[PDB]
């Protein structure tokens, strides 16, 4: 855990498009965490 | 041929292909090695998603070229 | 147009992968200079 | 058809084609002018690269189109 983005104002289709049209592993990882935990935790 | 593939963690992983594999081939590949299941995976070549109809030389993909692996995610 | 990049901290997936992947004559210029280089240097 | 060509140092190449002409007669009448061999090409336009099995219609490239010329390092 270091240097990260805040992704607690992205969208649905904002992470999932960017994993699909971007390719930084960086993001990919943070889109992927924040995503779930979405689905897991709720705050 | 050789290819690469790049996990999110860093874990890469060399599979033996040639030119004419199709995508949906290698991730079929992938699934026997991990196991993220064809639907969970998706290939990344530098700013280009990889189609499941089509083959690592539709996208000029030569020897050692590391592929980006990222977790399918659900949708609809 | 001013100064390169130090594209020494790259590889050689990369440097091809964006010559292969990317579109930018500074960008592959550069990744060329490094890719010449590196065959012509040999301590 | 009238399509200019830039290199990397700077200098720009103008080579009369047609919509129909095949990447591969282009960088062969590239050969020619200079002395870069076609497998040592690679033409880049609208950001993306020009396949040798294709023609300049099958990317929109019309008249006056700049096309990035890299000399494609042989090699991996």
């Amino acid at each position: 855990g270091t240097k990260k983005y805040d992704l607690s104002k992205w969208k649905y289709a904002e992470l999932r498009d960017t994993i699909n049209t971007s390719c930084d592993i960086e993001l990919l990882a943070a889109c992927r965490e924040e995503f779930h935990r979405r689905l897991k935790v709720y705050h | 041929m050789q290819i690469f593939v790049k996990t999110l963690t860093g874990k890469t992983i060399t599979l033996e292909v040639e030119p004419s594999d199709t995508i949906e081939n290698v991730k079929a590949k992938i699934q026997d090695k991990e196991g993220i299941p064809p639907d969970q995976q998706r290939l990344i070549f530098a700013g280009k998603q990889l189609e499941d109809g089509r083959t690592l030389s539709d996208y000029n993909i030569q020897k050692e070229s590391t592929l980006h692996l990222v977790l399918r995610l659900r949708g609809c």
